[PDB]
């Protein structure tokens, strides 16, 4: 009974995550919009939650930052109860079971977003999920969501492979991109784009959101002009 | 019965009920297609409406409504007749109360349908008039048109009562040159007064509203004098210029380039002037005709179905190239 | 089309359909009328005998309020009740609050009020009575009407129900042949007078002629009903002067 | 598919033209002031408001809920961020507040959106400058350049034309006078326009002067006389 | 067949021109299609009896319960477990553990009947709400008492009563047979009778659940064995 | 064919759940037998699509505590909500009583959340059913237990809550007698075995099957005992 | 009294229509037409003076009670178009809002207050389904310290602005056009005369060359706004403008 | 082939002046069984005549005790009669603790009318479908009320509600003259109520349990006599 709302998100430009052997890779695509609405905003497609663990999204930026904000909330909370980081499962789990809760109730409304939370913990490693309206989620190798959905995950399956270093899931992120996109070509301006990797050498964990000048330099190695 | 229930219908036409108004014009236009609004009482001048018709009118109603049928109802043919020639002298009552009516339906925020089923009703009236009841019709809707309280809402529906004084000039040339003079002079005194002198592009203001009224009035005037325009032709153009000189808001100058769409247009258009029920007050078809020869097989015939039409003259197309390029060179 | 079906609303001339059928629920109610004297008012209404079962000296038309505000109703018999209601606690907390008699002026508008809320939402009807009241207080006589819609104003002579047309034009005759003003007597024989003559139109019912006066000179100032010998002499005038 | 927010989009479209343009050191918001009747005393109603000293707003659409919409603005930003902060919103904030209020009228039944549709122009420190369309949904969305109103379409493409990175108050302000220019339904002066600029701070317009630390009103209204003297070039 | 409506039907909370609320009678004859319960009331006993749905081999036990304990001294039949019925017993026995403790006595059958017809009224906090009830109990004022407490929020008491499948000749033989000199083995062997032949023709501990209430051990349902042989005692006894 | 007189709506009310309890049938076939010292559940796992990680996939199967465990059918997002109802009930029973939840009030209060659901009308009912076992403190006899989102709930000594959960509900009541039941964890783990084999929506990935022993012994049978038990004869 | 739920279609509670139109506020226009009296208010060097017509033509009314000209406060006064009841309503709301106002602010309540507080009462009631428009338009006056001769008119959409001058009722397009052409004339923003017998005066006389119609003294009705004194002309006060006007021309 | 446009809520009128609704439950009263009132100077007397549902049913109760010197009798609906029956018991009750005196009969018809009429002027409740007869003693003599679901309550000697009542009422206006002089002497005044409701019986027969009598004034108390109690007045 909640089926229009995950008809909702099929319009809502695309986003793909990728996992490797040793990181992930979040990318997503802006929709091209009217000249003078601003793009200099914090309504974009790659969020964050914490150092560890990134978000992009597919349906309304309106719907999905209440969700951010009370995951940044949350995790600020666990990090300030316990010292240690929250892990990837509980907070797709919590945020889960908040979406569950406003499609169940019918004094609410179902969230129209759906989320691909990457992320690093020691529990179990480099985290790949992906959570929807009905308030289900499930992990992955690689996944996508919104417009595209299906040619990508076509395209994901036949060149995905376990043993892939994260360089092979930009290459895979921006190739798949590159395949299905509506626009006839790929463009730095229209693509967000971030890595969970360890560290400079050592143990620590490193994300990138990269700046649109990185998103130039790797479309210039991957061969997109 | 007819007269009396046409009667009945327009005293209880609302300004509140649209849907109601509209049954109740359905009725009215009916009615008028179908009859003569005319009086047949010769020199009968002992029969009147009431004590004729209603009389035979109570006791019927009173017969079928206690169960009883029409069959078993019997009277004389000659209180029959007596009844039926008495029904058709309250048809001039009947218009005067229509006329009210029509001036306080312009304060209604009615729809574009009920607005134009409301101006056939009234041309299908005077279509249906003798001339007796067409002269009394023509001078109290004149009357009305310059003696009246009804255009002080925002956006009156003009067409209601200008339409209506259109239909009269189709039907006699004769009034124009009157009525003609008389919304210039208007035009004139509104102008003076200032009315279009405050620009606004998006409405008609408070104050344009009579001007309004009286230019909206000369459009469907003029695209109905034909013949007629060729009395005043001069006196017209010069107006056209003044007008034209005069006032400058936006939502104006649609409405004052139409007076010259209407003068051309009735100079070299050829149309019907006659829809009359029965033709130039003329012919014989006897004073049983309640209905329009519809079912009488003599409907077919060339001395009922003579119209007039209009076909445009020599002088009135030296008038309508004057006026054309004198305008347009201008 | 509908805008006639509930009590907020305005029809597209502006006017409350709610608030007009109101008035046609009073307009089928017993004849009433008032009489504004030189020092007070007069009341009198036709009380329609039902049946031979009412007990006759505790079914009284004629209301007290306060002791200064005599009041009388047509229409709906439990609006008038509660308007009644309104009135007796309106005008005990004016009296609770300053000490001294509402005056005729503040009690009528507290009414006013209170009628004209009940044409403002649409989870409430409008009341289905016209209310004749006044009295004396320390400006002298007043005698009001008021309407449905809460409309009211002050009268020389008021008139409401089903014989109001009758009873309006003789209070203009009242009025055109004592432009000085009438004495309390005179007005109640006078308003017997036109409660007999309202009860013509309806002659297939018995009533009571019903009578209660307010005046400085008869009354000091204090409502009080006319009974005994003054009713019966006002009887005697109404029914020589309906032959 | 049409419902009760289709139809108060519709009353902002039928009202009168406003716009906003952000430029490198400020922001212009702009309307025409038509007036009733000759005799109204045009002065005596504001079409743009000061929210805060750094945001102000202008309107299309229904001129009554907005006034209404202006007082509870205005004790939004007090009762949140001058009563408990001590100090005012970003204009995002204020943005939020606004969509908030007009989201609560189109959730109650019994209530009905408002008519009008907002464009909020202002200040912050972190932020810059900023201008934001917030509509009858209780939606907001930031603008380089908008327009709303009867003539939103054409004034939209000529500042789609005009609009660069680079413009200057100054330039926008001229910009903002030709796109008011192309709409007016009345005369075009000093009395029938209305504008204001959040722009540099005015250190008279705090209208005291001492403490170092306050630096008076970053917005301005233009009084007629300031058009009028910009309308002799435009 | 032909169509008998009226302009009147479905209203709710509104009259029709005869002065009927017909929502409230349309709820009230319902209670013809759920399972068919029957009391009995006697000098010796009150005797509840509900027709039980066949189940699985499998099921062990189930919170079906068409027959409930609201207190020692009382006990209750329902024709349908809807949540109104749920939310009218679960009233009832709070409605009961509030009295105890109040006054230190047992409440009066009357009393407690009355409360969940007020229940019914508030609509929990015109309109009908829930299901029939049966309401059985033993007071020392009013003695062994039966009550109907029907949806309308208003209640009888009844010698015999049966409620839900066969209504018409359920309740003729039920005044045929009942004798302010029943016995309660009688009375059994009457509920058994009645439920016989409402059931087309069958009887099991396994279609028939029996409860009674006394004094001396209040209410209880009784076993299926209890069951079964008072089954058996009503093949002999009318082949006899 | 109740028109009748051309009656329609004569008792004016309606009541209806059964859209969940339909959702209850679609899902994963789910199955628990009692034994004479066991009680065995095992539930169908639905085929995982190409690119998913299984690493994290939930058990279906869930221990509530170290005695009782809970299984369903329906929607999982539904699912999951009950379960941690039931882990947080159970831990505010074993702290506040200072001793274990017993079985069925676990089941008395899953079915308290699924009645108050129903209830309150402005939610939806749950559309899972519950499959809740195991055995109380201080005790050895099996307990076995079903709740539907209809609040409803019961005791069972086989049963099978599914699509196919009807032709499994025949071959438990062709071979399970209460009478005599198959007695040791053999007999129970085969006969849900058999069970499963014939109607699940199976393939290379089956079934997952867990065995509650008495006294906190609660085992999930490896991938590779599940095809130890299959011992045939065919002709 | 209470607020509860009920229906309506988009005519019969202020809704959008289709084309986003109230039309139970465009209908509450219509109300104030219903008394069929004309009012007219313009500014003096140092008052300002409001005339309205007074209808009495049942001879069983007291005239003395029929009034559409209200005394807010001792600096302010109003007149209302449309129907009493709702006349009486807002005159007792615009009564109680300048009491609470020289409690809280300790100065009396500005005519510029008071329309604004009095129009978004009327935006509130606008917006709600649950309660009416009122089928009135209310013109306050006062001679303002702040603003000096001061006219403010507010209407049942809770529009409102001030005025140099204004006319209300069912002929006031021909009032309005007559006062249009006189300042058109004049270039003043107010009536050029000293004391309010000199505008009271001058505004009778618009009054009836507008209208058509002479008065008796009990045809007209007057206001008279000076610094802390609004006040109502008696008859005989009213006969002194009347019969200034006849001896004068 | 009609359909009353003006009679679904409590809240319209009829174009004439019509509550419909509550017409619809002035007609409710004539639903249920006759009950009979009538007066004297020094008594009153209810008596009425109750049904059940079935043989093995008991009779449902038509009389009730509102206080030591009143109470009333319920045609049409039972439930209306004991909501309002409740708060008379409340006004009582309140009226000894608050004023030390017993509520008089008029006050009481009053306070119903009242609570009576509030149900007929407001949306979504509709008004009683119950008519009261009330009788009682108190300083001003015995006393009887009619009360009418549309908030109007009279003052009369005797009369009859509920289904055939004009038979009871017809006899009681014939006897009028008659039943108002039986002073000093109750059982009469029951008898002449007892005859009285004999003629609403259309060929039916009075029962100890098919009859209920009640009588208040003088010395005795409001008693009710049902079952064995009214054997001597079959």
């Amino acid at each position: 009974q909640v089926e229009y709302a995950l008809e909702s998100i099929s319009h809502a430009g695309t986003a793909i995550g990728i996992m490797a052997s040793d990181g992930i890779v979040l990318a997503a695509e802006r929709k091209v919009t009217s000249t003078l609405l601003e793009q200099d905003t914090s309504t974009e497609k790659l969020y964050k939650l914490n150092d560890k663990i990134a978000v992009a999204v597919a349906g309304l930026t309106a719907d999905a930052e209440i969700l951010i904000n009370t995951a940044r909330i949350h995790a600020q909370n666990y990090l300030k109860t316990y010292n240690e980081d929250i892990p990837v499962e509980i907070l797709v789990r919590r945020l889960s079971d908040i979406k569950q809760g406003y499609t169940q109730h019918g004094g609410l409304r179902p969230f129209g977003v759906s989320f691909i939370y990457a992320g690093y913990d020691d529990r179990y490693g480099y985290q790949l999920y992906t959570s929807n309206p009905s308030g289900n989620y499930t992990g992955w190798k690689a996944i996508s969501v919104g417009a595209n959905t299906s040619a990508a995950q076509t395209l994901l399956q036949m060149d995905y492979k376990d043993d892939m270093k994260v360089d092979d899931a930009i290459e895979l992120a921006l190739k798949t991109l590159s395949k299905t996109t509506d626009s006839s070509a790929l463009t730095y301006d229209r693509l967000e784009f971030a890595t969970i990797r360890k560290g400079a050498n050592d143990g620590e964990v490193y994300q990138k959101i990269f700046k649109p000048q990185e998103i130039k330099d790797i479309l210039v190695k991957t061969g997109i002009t | 019965h007819i007269t009396n229930v046409l009667s009945m219908l327009v005293s209880k036409l609302d300004m509140n009920d649209t849907n109601l108004t509209s049954n109740l014009i359905n009725g009215i236009v009916s009615i008028a297609a179908f009859i003569p609004i005319q009086d047949l009482t010769g020199e009968d001048d002992y029969i009147s409406f009431e004590s004729d018709t209603l009389p035979l009118v109570q006791q019927h109603f009173y017969h079928i409504k206690c169960g009883e049928s029409s069959k078993t109802f019997r009277v004389d043919d000659e209180l029959l007749n007596n009844a039926f020639k008495a029904s058709t002298t309250v048809f001039q009552s009947m218009l005067k109360v229509y006329v009210e009516k029509i001036f306080q339906l312009v304060d209604v925020d009615l729809e574009d349908s009920l607005v134009t089923k409301i101006n056939q009703t009234t041309m299908i009236l005077q279509e249906s008039m003798d001339d007796k009841i067409f002269n009394y019709f023509a001078s109290l809707l004149q009357r009305n048109f310059w003696s009246n309280d009804s255009f002080k809402e925002k956006d009156p529906n003009y067409e209601l009562v200008t339409i209506p004084l259109a239909a009269l000039v189709r039907r006699n040339n004769g009034l124009s040159k009157e009525l003609v003079r008389t919304l210039l002079f208007h035009i004139k005194e509104q102008i003076k007064r200032g009315a279009g002198s405050v620009r606004s592009t998006s409405e008609i203001q408070q104050r344009d509203v009579k001007l309004v009224l009286y230019l909206t009035a000369l459009n469907d005037v003029l695209r109905q004098c034909h013949e007629s325009l060729l009395e005043y032709s001069d006196e017209l153009i010069t107006f056209m210029k003044y007008l034209y000189d005069n006032v400058t808001n936006p939502p104006l100058d649609v409405i004052t380039s139409i007076v010259i769409h209407s003068a051309l247009a009735t100079l070299c258009t050829t149309e019907i002037t006659d829809c009359r029920l029965f033709p130039e007050d003329s012919k014989i078809p006897e004073k049983d005709r309640w209905g329009g020869l519809q079912f009488d097989p003599r409907r077919f015939d060339k001395q009922h179905l003579s119209f007039q039409w209009h076909v445009p003259s020599s002088d009135e197309i030296t008038l309508s190239i004057s006026i054309l390029e004198s305008l347009s060179e201008y | 089309t509908g805008y006639d079906l509930s009590n907020s609303v305005f029809s597209p001339d502006g006017r409350n359909f709610q608030v007009e059928y109101a008035v046609k629920a009073v307009e089928n109610g017993t004849t009433s009328i008032g009489i504004k004297c030189n020092d007070g008012v007069v009341f009198a209404v036709e009380k329609l005998i039902t049946s031979k079962l009412l007990v006759p000296q505790k079914n009284v038309k004629i209301q007290v309020v306060d002791r200064h505000i005599g009041c009388v109703y047509s229409g709906l018999i439990p609006d008038g009740r509660h308007l009644v209601n309104r009135g007796r606690e309106e005008a005990a907390s004016f009296k609770k609050l300053y000490k001294t008699p509402i005056p005729i002026p503040a009690f009528a508008d507290r009414l006013g009020q209170y009628v004209q809320a009940h044409t403002l939402y649409n989870s409430v009807r409008p009341f289905g009575v016209s209310t004749i009241f006044g009295g004396v207080d320390k400006n002298g006589a007043h005698l009001y009407m008021l309407e449905p819609s809460g409309s009211y104003w002050g009268y020389k002579g008021a008139a409401t129900g089903k014989g109001r047309q009758s009873a309006k034009a003789e209070l203009e005759k009242l009025v055109d042949h004592h432009p000085e003003g009438l004495s309390a007597r005179e007005a109640v024989k006078q308003a017997a007078k036109i409660i007999y003559l309202a009860h013509e139109d309806n002659k297939e019912k018995d009533f009571e002629l019903e009578i209660s006066w307010c005046s400085l000179s008869e009354t000091n100032g204090l409502h009080k009903f006319v009974k005994g010998d003054l009713l019966q002499e006002a009887i005697d005038f109404a029914q020589k002067e309906i032959n | 598919k049409l419902g009760q927010i289709d139809y108060a989009l519709t009353a902002v479209k039928q009202g009168v033209t406003s716009l906003g343009i952000k430029a490198t050191n400020g922001v212009v918001i702009a309307t025409e002031k038509k007036s009733s009747s000759p005799l109204a005393m045009s002065e005596t109603l504001s079409k743009v408001s000061l929210l805060t000293p750094d945001i102000g707003a202008v309107y299309s659409g229904m001129g009554p809920d907005y006034r209404v919409l202006v007082d509870k603005s205005r004790k939004v930003a007090h009762t949140s961020y001058k009563r408990i902060y001590g100090e005012y919103p970003p204009t995002k904030l204020l943005v939020s507040e606004v969509a908030k209020i007009m989201q609560e009228a189109t959730q109650s039944g019994g209530v009905r959106p408002f008519g009008v549709s907002l464009l909020i122009a202002g200040h912050d420190e972190f932020n810059g400058f900023s201008l934001y369309q917030v509509d009858p949904s209780g939606s907001y969305f930031p603008w380089k350049a908008t327009a709303i109103g009867k003539g939103s379409v054409a004034a939209k493409t000529f500042l789609e034309k005009r609009w660069n990175d680079e413009l200057e108050l100054e330039d926008a302000i001229h910009i903002a006078l030709l796109t008011l220019k192309e709409s007016v339904e009345g005369e075009f002066n000093g009395d029938t326009i209305e504008l204001a600029i959040i722009g540099d701070e005015n250190p008279d317009l705090l209208g005291y002067t001492g403490i170092p630390t306050d630096k008076g009103p970053r917005f301005r209204k233009l009084t007629s006389q300031e058009i009028n003297d910009r309308l002799e070039a435009l | 067949m032909f169509l008998t409506r009226s302009e009147y039907d479905r209203g709710v909370s509104t009259f029709s021109p005869e002065g009927r609320l017909f929502q409230v009678e349309y709820s009230l004859e319902a209670i013809k299609l759920g399972s068919t319960a029957i009391g009995i009331a006697t000098k010796e006993g009150v005797v509840l009896g509900v027709e039980k749905r066949a189940t699985s081999p499998l099921l062990e036990s189930d919170s079906i319960e068409k027959i409930v304990e609201i207190d020692r001294h009382i006990g209750c039949a329902m024709s349908g477990l809807t949540a109104d019925a749920r939310s009218m017993i679960e009233h009832a026995r709070t409605a009961a553990v509030t009295h105890n403790l109040y006054y230190d006595e047992d409440i009066n059958v009357e009393s407690l009947t009355q409360s969940v017809c007020d229940l019914a009224l508030r609509f929990g906090e015109s309109r009908p709400f829930g299901v029939a009830l049966l309401i059985a109990g033993h007071d020392a004022d009013d003695g062994y008492q039966l009550f109907h407490a029907e949806p309308s929020g208003t209640f009888y008491r009844y010698n015999a009563k049966a409620i839900g499948s066969g209504s018409e000749g359920a309740q003729a033989e039920l005044l045929n047979e009942w004798h302010s000199s029943l016995t309660l083995k009688e009375a059994e062997l009457l509920v058994l009778k009645i439920l016989k032949q409402v059931m087309e023709e069958k009887l099991d501990e396994n279609n028939a659940q029996l409860s009674c209430i006394t004094k001396q051990d209040g209410f209880k349902i009784y076993d299926n064995e209890k069951t079964a042989e008072l089954i058996k005692e009503l093949k002999e006894k009318e082949a006899a | 064919y109740d028109r009748a007189l051309s009656i329609f709506s004569p008792d004016g009310h309606i009541f209806q759940v059964e859209y969940a309890l339909e959702a209850v049938k679609r899902g994963t076939c789910a199955v628990g037998v009692k034994g004479k010292n066991c009680v065995v559940l095992g539930c169908e796992r639905r085929s995982t699509l190409k690119l998913q990680d299984t690493r994290i996939t939930p058990s279906k199967v869930s221990k509530i505590d170290s005695h009782v465990v809970l299984s369903f059918s329906g929607l999982n997002a539904d699912s999951r909500i009950l379960i941690e109802k039931a882990r947080v009930e159970a831990q505010s029973h074993r702290l506040t009583l200072e001793d274990p939840v017993t079985v069925e009030y676990l089941t008395r209060y899953v079915a308290g959340v699924q009645q108050r659901y129903t209830q309150s009308g402005g939610v939806r009912p749950f559309g899972v059913s519950t499959l809740i076992a195991g055995f109380d403190p201080r005790d050895d006899e099996p307990k076995l237990y079903q709740t539907e989102p209809s609040g409803i709930y019961s005791s069972w000594s086989a049963q099978t809550i599914g699509r196919n959960s009807k032709t499994v509900r025949e071959f438990l009541e062709k071979n399970y007698d209460r009478k005599e039941p198959p007695a040791t964890v053999e007999e129970c783990v085969k006969l849900t075995v058999r069970s499963l084999l014939e109607v699940v929506q199976t393939g290379a990935k089956n079934i997952e099957i867990t065995v509650v022993k008495p006294d906190s012994d609660i085992v999930a049978l490896s991938s590779e005992e599940i095809n130890q038990y299959v011992t045939q004869i065919e002709q | 009294a209470a607020a509860a739920s009920a229906a309506g279609y988009d005519r019969h509670i202020t809704i959008f229509s289709p084309e986003g139109r109230l039309y139970q506020v465009e209908y509450a226009f219509k109300a104030t037409n219903q008394t069929n009296i004309n009012s007219l208010a313009v500014r003096g060097k140092d008052c300002t003076v409001v005339i309205s017509q007074k209808k009495v033509p049942d001879k069983l009314l007291d005239p003395t009670t029929v009034s559409y000209i209200f005394c807010i406060s001792r600096t302010i006064g109003m007149v209302v178009n449309g129907p009493i009841p709702d006349a009486r309503n807002a005159a007792l709301r615009a009564k109680a809002e300048a009491a609470e106002f020289r409690y809280k602010y300790g100065y009396d309540m500005p005519c510029d207050v008071l329309a604004k507080r009095m129009a978004n009462l009327s935006q509130i009631y606008t917006q709600r389904a649950y309660m009416r428009p009122l089928g009135v338009i209310l013109t306050f006056v006062s001679v303002d310290e702040e603003l000096g001769p001061s006219i403010y008119k507010t209407d049942p959409a809770g529009y409102y602005v001030g005025y140099k001058a204004t006319a209300t009722g069912p002929k006031q397009q021909e009032i309005t056009t007559n006062l249009e052409n006189h300042f058109k004339k004049s270039k003043i923003d107010h009536i050029n005369e000293e004391s309010w017998e000199k505008v009271v005066e001058f505004a009778i006389t618009h009054m009836i060359d507008a209208l058509g119609t002479e008065f008796s003294k009990n045809d007209l009705e007057v206001g008279v706004a000076t610094k802390d004194k609004f006040f109502t002309l008696s008859a005989e006060n009213i006969e002194e403008r009347l019969v200034a006007i006849a001896e004068q021309d | 082939m009609f359909r009353n446009n003006y009679d679904g809520d409590t809240v319209t009128f009829s174009p004439t002046g019509r509550l419909f609704q509550v017409e619809y439950a002035l007609e409710a009263i004539k639903q249920g069984s006759v009950t009979v009132g009538l007066r004297s100077n020094t008594h009153a007397v209810l008596v009425a005549l109750k049904r059940n549902a079935d043989e093995l049913s008991s009779y449902q109760k038509k009389i009730i005790k509102c206080d030591e010197h009143m109470g009333l009798s319920l045609a049409g609906l039972a439930p209306d009669a004991r909501v309002l029956s409740n708060y008379l018991r409340q006004q009582c009750n309140y009226s000894s603790l608050v004023f030390n005196r017993k509520l008089a009969v008029e006050r009481a018809g009053h306070l119903l009318c009242d609570k009576a009429q509030k149900n007929t002027q407001s949306y979504g409740g509709r008004p009683y479908g119950v008519g009261l007869l009330i009788i009682g003693y108190d300083k001003s003599g015995a006393h009887l009320l009619e009360f009418q679901p549309s908030g109007n309550v009279t003052e009369l000697y005797g009369t009859a509600i509920g289904a055939r009542s004009q038979g009871a009422k017809t006899y009681l206006e014939r006897t009028l003259d008659t039943f108002i002089k039986i002073d000093g002497n109750p059982d009469e005044l029951i008898k002449a109520g007892v005859e009285a409701i004999s003629q609403s019986l259309r060929d039916e027969s009075l029962t100890v349990d098919n009859l209920s009598i009640a009588i208040v004034g003088k010395d005795t108390p409001f008693t009710i006599y049902d079952g064995e109690a009214v054997a001597k007045y079959i």
